[PDB]
């Protein structure tokens, strides 16, 4: 009467299309997801921004159905539909009542496999894309992260923005989008996954009915394999000063670990060691992180967050600081980098606490069916399998303090960094003084 | 899927069995802003969650929970105070004990209020005041209902209750007859036994008494330089499936991601101001009342006025007769939204109302959606338009309309 | 603002000799430092001569 | 000079031994004339 | 570090307490801080974090009374005099109004002084 | 906003 | 004692003869907050008075006025902009020239706005906002009249008009046909000649256009911890002697220094709260509207509620049969209270309102006091209590009553 | 301290006062002694005080 | 020492003669190494 977590099945449709389901018996809703392993990296210098334009144009009509025949096919039956794109994969997912999914699957297949892009549609969507680009500049986090990505892998396709240059937006034609469809939408590089109340057999039948005509790619590769030259991490700095901003956002990062690197969970554990903080948190004074205590006591900032973004053949590992005490920015940066460098001599209680926290937080962020479906899709897209919780527990258990020390010595100790600052950054010192704090001199 | 109420050892219990590896535990105390004696007492009492108890200090509660790998959260509404804690399923007994200790013995140290609790409340109130839309919705709530649920949830900048008042309210509220226990782990019987054994030392007081809600109307105005809003408000009796169906029929939010919409509000905006002003509607159920609101936002005041007039005309057009297809679409959308408002383990404004009410909160409520007919919706709309509505206008006040000009 | 609080050298003199908060009940045993300074100055001058 | 600059950051003590932040007076008119007596006494001692 | 007075060790044996009471009375009379009206707890140093935090957790009336007592003592010490024999601090008013708060602060600080040293015995 | 200036000469 | 209007060279004039050694010169302009295009424009335009003109800098103006021994004072009200100048009778020509130059040609330098005008307006706004009673009366006006005189007078804390808006408003507001000149020196003919000579090159523009006042009602609630307040507001058409006599009948203050009084409100307070809550009534006459307000103030909320209930009961009973002696005493007090407002040289609401409308003014308005019957007052009172009133509550909201529970 | 010092310095400077400042003060005082009386109550109070303190107005 | 103290309160000039309150860098290590070359050159000269 205790029940157990339901395992995820997996099957291939004689075409490379992998389907993964996590059946929920007593569920009233459901989610169906369709992802492709082709983000904004496959673009070139000419046809950049074609991925976002292509995603924007998906729900504007097909050969069979036109616009206002899709909304009336979705709004009538009560079925939400949404999509978004990333730097390495693009996704589509539609959730509806238990009884409405078997038609949402068909409509999604009709939208994906078959499509029709008209010059009028492009000339209509150009202004929408331009408005979106003009709006996106206001947000600090997106600007900071885009600048950090551009200044880290400069000269590489991984260093571009997903939206693309404003010049390219008003120059794309239908032929480039059709070429993108013909090239990067193949059965070997596609995936469907459901995490609701739809049975695995029913999903298999629907997939065979509405997807058994795709053509596998000529380059028969695996899932998530690198495609191109390995980008070179180039330490640099970007300062977009603006004296009217009350705050000052700063992001500092080093080279991280790829998805297939054998030191992934160690980097995650160290990220958990550093943790995150916020001045509005109820338990702010009582946090068990040295950085949190030193920041809170002197009120050096408003918040900070540690991230471990990872790609197929590279990644980033750093911190994102938001502060309002203009004048003590150098102290904040120095203390942050000092705590970064201190990980070479980390104790054994800190490692165990971080391991427990990471084990708890890894499988605690999946509550809605959409989140579970997205996690399944991403995990199958990048690596190629969805690791069972037993495997995750075993991999986390192997971590000891000496592995943390080795990784911190081979990655963080006196290594190049890539920074990016936005706002009132007059008090932020230059590059050499910033870098000098990442390696302690006492030892 | 739906919580099943039960009563063990004089404790209200509501459990749910799901096939996951995590769990949840919450206490829904009927001590929100509706029952507060003075201003802001409920906020400070809620902020005193997981402070130094009689057996542990705040340092222990925080550090040892971090060692165990768990999250502690607190929530305050206009009618409830929710203390929750999510964890891996292996640590049920510890968190049950922690919640029981926090509820029962939570000794109020005078020097904690002036050092840890009050600044957090000030920061939260400032952050809430910065958000324009939340302030406008709170003002609409205050204008519609008189004082029952129309109080101010957050602490005003000119209030400072003493520790004695908070202690008195805590001694009057934290009783065995004034809350419930909500659990959604993979095991229900074990959680039920744990809650029955541990939540049985709190003294059995009596539930707090509040006067029935008083409904009125009124209009508020304010100036702002950024985006402009114009919110309508129709106070309504206790929530019913017809009201949810009507709220979904009015619509306002697109089904497809990048589209406009075919609901009444979307079409009104499109034919009024060429989609230069967006109108959305939603329903907020309560213990014995409900509020259906329409929010129109934009940057061109003329467009906002035109789309407000068009939306009011469209809403008035619903009193004659409704085609069957509109009713079907509204029923489907309302059912989807209502059932999707249950997936998260956090208690939102919908699940809490269903749980507090013991008269078939969810088991029979879903079955009542399929019995909605155009006559029922027409009757509900006709009864809704008897008394005037309440409006809140933010921005340029020389163009934003009054209710009499709609 | 007065001159003594504005010019650098005059501010240096003022912060140590003119405007400096002191306990209001220090006895006559707190004067020996000034005597030491005077004796040191006398020794320096006499030795130079 | 280092002695004085190190002392000046916290101030002098008092015979009672308690904090003197509650009552303070400036040095200029009061303690510049309480040191003159000691100076003249030292002069009369050394001249003899 | 910090005072290490061992009165608790002595109070275990009533023989020692009974023998030593007159000596303690004579010593407290000889110390002579009561002649200035001060309480014993006004003489402890306040220049560290613990005492500075403890002084912020006192009731307002106690703080005002302490301020008045210290000001009066300083004004008395300026002109080299003492209070008359009727205004001396009586034994009833010579209680510990600062020890519990300082002890609580020290206990909180000591509480944290353990999690960092935590080790895993395996 | 412009593109990244070419730093390949000094790299 | 009464201003006799004339019109010389197409310029409104209002002379008065007094046996004093000091004169005055005020320019009442129809550019108040009722006519402003955006929030805070009128206040900033008023602040720009006596700044750098086309012939002499502000420093020169201030030094010249200081050397000549005169006081330059401005005044912003809800329906006017007033620029005054009190002086010895020798410098009348100079002060008339200065006022004419200020009104006609005054260059707007943006750095002056960013340096001096804006900080002073902000400081005045904060000083006004610190007071509680003025905010309560402003909110009462806001709830009573929808627009026009219902607009906020002082600059909002989150507004900043550009210099172009102020410049164009001054261009289209300072014209011959939109102001008047008022002088009360020891000579009228000479002042009239000088005013006609100097206030003659200002262009013949057009009077500003505004819609007739719209009257409504509403209630607002705010929280405070200090002294509690409770206000009642009865909007009414243009002022008549009946309203003045009614206001003097209500009374509220004491005729002699240290006493309780014997009017209706004083008796109500004494019988209800044992003089623990002072009640005061007053009337504010506008051009085409008036607001009879009752202010109940005190520290004990329960006494405030009891006094409010008893006062409303007394006001309701005032319409049955008024004894003749009460009307006689009210007329006797109202005559003195109305006449006493004309002695000060600086204009107030009563004098400005009388001077604006030339149909009655003050010559025949005072004569109509002695022809008021109890039937007229009863009719006025019964007409006032037809439409609902408006309330504003400051303090502990759990005890202060709404309008439905008076 | 700066405020008090400057106030007392401007006080003490009055021993070398210039003619123009004296003339301006004379004009301002002559104007102010008459601009105050603007009501019957004020005039009656002024007359009463002048008669009570000096003996004549 | 007084020379240095007087100079420190307003900073040094630049060859252009315009204000330099827009692009400033700290002394070390940027100007603590530029002096070493001149130090060594002067040492070479004096030693020869
Ligand atoms: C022998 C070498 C001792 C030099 C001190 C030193 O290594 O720096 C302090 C440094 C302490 O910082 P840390 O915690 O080790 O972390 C290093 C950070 O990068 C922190 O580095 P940072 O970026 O903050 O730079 C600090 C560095 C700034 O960089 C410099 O080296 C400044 C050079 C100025 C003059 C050179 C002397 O300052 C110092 O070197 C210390 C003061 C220099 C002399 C002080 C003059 C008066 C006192 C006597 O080293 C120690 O004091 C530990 C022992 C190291 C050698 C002994
Ligand atoms: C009429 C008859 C005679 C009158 C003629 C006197 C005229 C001239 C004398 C000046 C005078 O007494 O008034 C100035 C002076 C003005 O008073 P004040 O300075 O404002 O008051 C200071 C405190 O309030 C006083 O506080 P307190 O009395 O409560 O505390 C006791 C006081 C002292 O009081 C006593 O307990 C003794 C005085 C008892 C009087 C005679 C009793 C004989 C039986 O403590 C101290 O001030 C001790 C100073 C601490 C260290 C200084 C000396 C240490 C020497 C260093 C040794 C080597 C260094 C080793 C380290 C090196 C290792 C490497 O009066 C005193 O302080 C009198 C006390 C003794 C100091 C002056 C001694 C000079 C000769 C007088 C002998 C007395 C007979
Ligand atoms: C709040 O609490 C505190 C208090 O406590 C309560 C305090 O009290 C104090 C304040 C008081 C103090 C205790 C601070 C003072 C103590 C110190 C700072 C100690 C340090 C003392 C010194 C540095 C001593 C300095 C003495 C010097 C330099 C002696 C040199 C004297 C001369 C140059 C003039 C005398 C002439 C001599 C010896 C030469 C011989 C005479 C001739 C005529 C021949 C020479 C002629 C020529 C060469 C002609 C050419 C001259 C030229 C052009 C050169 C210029 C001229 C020269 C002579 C150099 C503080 C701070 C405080 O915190
Ligand atoms: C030979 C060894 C002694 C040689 C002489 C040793 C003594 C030297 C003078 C004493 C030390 C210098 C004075 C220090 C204090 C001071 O600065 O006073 C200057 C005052 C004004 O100072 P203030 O009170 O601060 O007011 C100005 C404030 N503003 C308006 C700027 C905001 O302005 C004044 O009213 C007076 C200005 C005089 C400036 C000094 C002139 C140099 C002295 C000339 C010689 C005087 C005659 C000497 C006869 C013996
Ligand atoms: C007075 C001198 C006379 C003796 C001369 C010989 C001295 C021998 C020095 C040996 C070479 C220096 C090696 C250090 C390299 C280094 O470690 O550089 C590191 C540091 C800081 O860089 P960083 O950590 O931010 O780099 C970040 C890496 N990621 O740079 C320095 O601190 C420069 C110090 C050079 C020595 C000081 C010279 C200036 C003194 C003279 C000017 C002032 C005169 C005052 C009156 C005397
Ligand atoms: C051994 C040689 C020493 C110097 C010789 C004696 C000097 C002249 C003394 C005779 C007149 C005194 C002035 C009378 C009071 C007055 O007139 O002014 C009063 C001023 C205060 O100013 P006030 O505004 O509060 O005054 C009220 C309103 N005007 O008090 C003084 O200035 C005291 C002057 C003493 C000079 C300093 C003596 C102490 C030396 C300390 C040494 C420190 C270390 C030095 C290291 C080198
Ligand atoms: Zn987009």
């Amino acid at each position: 009467a205790t029940t157990a977590l339901p395992k995820t099945e997996t099957t291939t449709l004689k075409n490379g299309l992998t389907v993964a389901t996590e059946h929920h018996p007593y569920a009233q809703t459901a989610t169906v997801l369709v992802g492709v392993d082709a983000g904004s990296r496959a673009e070139t210098a000419k046809n950049n921004g074609a991925a976002h334009f292509l995603e924007h144009l998906a729900f504007k009509g097909t050969k069979n159905r036109s616009q206002k025949a899709l909304e009336l096919e979705f709004e009538n039956t009560g079925a939400h539909l949404n999509a978004y794109t990333s730097r390495e994969q693009t996704v589509y997912y539609a959730h509806a009542f238990k009884n409405a999914v078997p038609n949402a699957v068909a409509v999604l297949a009709d939208i994906l496999t078959n499509s029709s892009i008209s010059a009028s549609a492009v000339e209509r969507e150009r202004q929408v894309i331009l408005r979106e680009q003009e709006e996106v500049d206001k947000m600090a986090d997106e600007v900071v992260f885009d600048h950090l990505h551009a200044t880290a892998y400069q000269g590489h396709p991984l260093g571009r923005t997903i939206l693309g240059p404003k010049e390219n937006i008003e120059s794309l034609t239908r032929e480039d989008l059709l070429q993108y469809i013909k090239d990067n939408y193949r059965s070997d590089r596609m995936i469907i996954s459901s995490a609701g109340s739809i049975s695995h057999e029913e999903l298999v039948k629907l997939a065979e009915k509405y997807f058994g005509h795709l053509e596998p790619s000529a380059e028969q590769l695996s899932l998530g394999a690198p495609r191109g030259l390995k980008p070179r991490f180039v330490g640099s700095e970007i300062r977009a000063r603006d004296d009217d901003s009350p705050t000052a956002n700063i992001a500092i990062a080093v080279e991280g670990m790829s998805w297939k690197h054998p030191d992934y969970f160690t980097a995650l554990v160290m990220q958990a060691i550093i943790g995150n903080w916020d001045r509005a948190m109820g338990a702010s004074p009582h946090l068990s992180s040295r950085l949190s205590t030193i920041v809170q006591q002197h009120q050096l900032a408003n918040s900070f967050m540690s991230f471990s973004t990872s790609y197929s053949d590279t990644g980033l590992w750093g911190i994102y600081l938001v502060t309002e005490n203009l004048g003590r920015i150098d102290d904040l940066v120095h203390f942050t980098l000092q705590n970064w460098a201190r990980l070479t001599v980390a104790t054994r209680a800190e490692v165990e606490r971080a391991k427990a926290q990471l084990r708890a937080s890894l499988l605690l962020s999946l509550d809605s069916t959409t989140a579970i479906a997205e996690d399944i899709g991403r995990q199958l897209l990048t690596t190629g399998r969805r690791m069972s919780p037993q495997e995750v527990d075993l991999r986390i258990g192997q971590i000891t303090e000496k592995d943390v020390a080795r990784v911190a010595s081979e990655m963080i100790w006196d290594k190049d960094i890539a920074v990016s600052a936005v706002g009132s950054i007059e008090g932020l010192l230059d590059y050499n003084r910033i870098r000098s704090s990442i390696s302690m001199n006492r030892w | 899927i739906s919580y099943t109420p039960k009563k063990v050892e004089g404790v209200s219990f509501a459990g749910r069995e799901t096939p996951t590896a995590t769990g949840s535990l919450s206490v829904v105390i009927n001590a929100g802003s509706r029952y507060q004696p003075d201003a802001g007492v409920s906020h400070l009492l809620e902020k005193f969650a997981f402070k130094t108890t009689e057996e542990r200090s705040a340092l222990r509660i925080t550090r040892e929970s971090e060692l165990l790998g768990g999250q502690l959260s607190t929530q305050i509404t206009r009618e409830h105070i929710i203390l929750t804690a999510r964890f891996l399923n292996e640590y049920l007994e510890y968190y049950a004990r922690l919640l029981a200790e926090v509820v029962d013995a939570t000794k109020f140290l005078p020097f904690q209020l002036t050092e840890e609790v009050l600044p957090t409340a000030r920061i939260e109130s400032e952050l809430f005041r910065e958000d324009i839309l939340r302030v406008a919705m709170a003002k609409l709530h205050e204008k519609a209902f008189h004082r029952g649920i129309g109080n101010e949830v957050y602490l005003p900048a000119s209030a400072s209750p003493s520790i004695s008042e908070i202690k008195d309210f805590a001694s009057k509220a934290y009783v065995k007859s004034n809350f419930s226990v909500i659990s959604s782990g993979p095991d229900v019987q074990k959680a039920s036994d744990l809650c029955a054994k541990y939540f049985a030392v709190i003294p059995d007081g009596s539930p707090l008494k509040s006067a029935p809600t008083k409904i009125s109307s009124g209009e508020s105005r304010v100036y702002s330089k950024g985006t402009n809003y114009f919110c309508l408000g129709f106070p309504a009796p206790a929530a019913s499936p017809e009201l949810f169906v009507l709220s979904s029929i009015l619509g306002g939010d697109a089904a497809v991601k990048w589209s406009h919409g075919n609901t009444l509000l979307a079409k009104a905006a499109g034919t009024a101001s060429e989609y230069k002003a967006t109108a959305v509607a939603d329903l907020t159920p309560y213990s014995d009342a409900s509020l259906l609101s329409v929010v129109i936002s934009g940057s061109c005041p003329k467009a906002i006025k035109a789309t407000a007039s068009e939306s009011f005309k469209a809403l008035k057009s619903l009193s004659s007769n409704i085609p069957n297809d509109v009713v079907k679409s509204g029923i489907a959308m309302a059912k989807t939204k209502y059932l999707s408002a249950f997936e998260p383990v956090t208690l939102n404004a919908i699940s809490a109302s269903s749980l507090v009410s013991a008269s078939k909160g969810s088991d029979a409520f879903i079955s009542g959606f399929d019995k909605v007919t155009p006559a029922s919706i027409s009757k509900v709309v006709s009864s809704l338009l008897a008394k005037p509505a309440s409006t809140v206008a933010v921005g340029n006040l020389d163009v934003l309309p009054y209710y009499d000009e709609l | 603002m007065k001159i003594l609080k504005s010019n650098p050298f005059l501010a240096l003199a003022n912060n140590y000799m003119i405007d400096a908060p002191e306990p209001s009940n220090i006895s006559y045993f707190w004067n020996f430092g000034s005597l030491l300074a005077c004796v040191l100055v006398i020794q320096i001058v006499i030795g130079i001569l | 000079v280092m002695h004085l600059i190190a002392l000046h950051t916290n101030g002098s003590s008092n015979p009672l031994g308690v904090t003197a932040n509650m009552d303070r007076i400036p040095m200029n008119p009061y303690y510049l004339i309480k040191d003159l007596i000691t100076i003249f006494i030292f002069l009369i001692g050394i001249n003899y | 570090m910090k005072p290490v007075s061992l009165a608790k060790y002595i109070q275990k044996s009533p023989f020692l307490t009974k023998l030593l009471l007159p000596i303690s009375n004579a010593y407290v009379h000889l110390s002579g801080y009561r002649k200035y009206g001060l309480r014993y707890d006004d003489l402890m140093l306040e220049e560290n974090d613990d005492t500075q935090k403890a002084l912020s957790r006192l009731p307002k009336m106690e703080s005002y009374d302490r301020v008045y007592r210290i000001r009066r003592a300083m004004q008395l010490s300026i002109e080299n005099k003492i209070l008359p024999k009727s205004e001396w601090t009586k034994p009833e008013e010579d209680y510990h109004y600062l020890r519990p708060v300082l002890a609580e602060v020290i206990a909180e600080r000591k509480e944290r002084e353990a999690f960092d040293a935590l080790i895993v015995k395996k | 906003s412009p593109e990244m200036p070419d730093f390949s000469e000094y790299q």
